[PDB]
């Protein structure tokens, strides 16, 4: 009540898949899709 | 990082190589008993002997074994 606002960004919306996706590129690239593959490529050196 | 010196990690010793790839270690932790073996243990066994630096501070001599996430890394 009263229109106040805290902050929030995109980190946390690849939690548990950046998990899995720190998991998959660990052994070999895992069972996942090829945009999943290009995220990972794209996450990987980059959720700082 | 050093002890008085930790505002960033400094010693980036990966266990890894240069590539592009998120070559993860799961619960990575260093060997029990003061051993500072850092096994870096990779999802699919792999667990890394990572150390601070030289030509063996990674997965040169991979104490690994594990069929699949290292995960307990911490020697006797």
């Amino acid at each position: 009540t009263g229109n106040v606002l805290k902050l929030k960004v995109n980190f946390l919306p690849e939690i548990i898949t950046l998990s899995k996706e720190v998991r998959n590129l660990k052994w070999l690239g895992f069972r996942v899709p090829l945009a999943i593959v290009n995220k990972a490529h794209q996450a990987n050196q980059l959720y700082p | 990082w050093s002890l008085d010196m930790l505002s960033h990690p400094q010693d980036s010793m990966e266990l890894v190589h240069k590539q592009s790839k998120a070559v993860a270690v799961t619960s990575m932790s260093f060997p029990v008993g003061d051993v500072n073996n850092f096994v870096v243990g990779s999802e699919e066994g792999s667990v890394y002997t990572a150390c601070r630096h030289g030509s063996k501070a990674g997965i040169s001599e991979m104490f690994e074994g594990h069929q699949g996430p290292i995960t307990g890394i911490h020697c006797h």
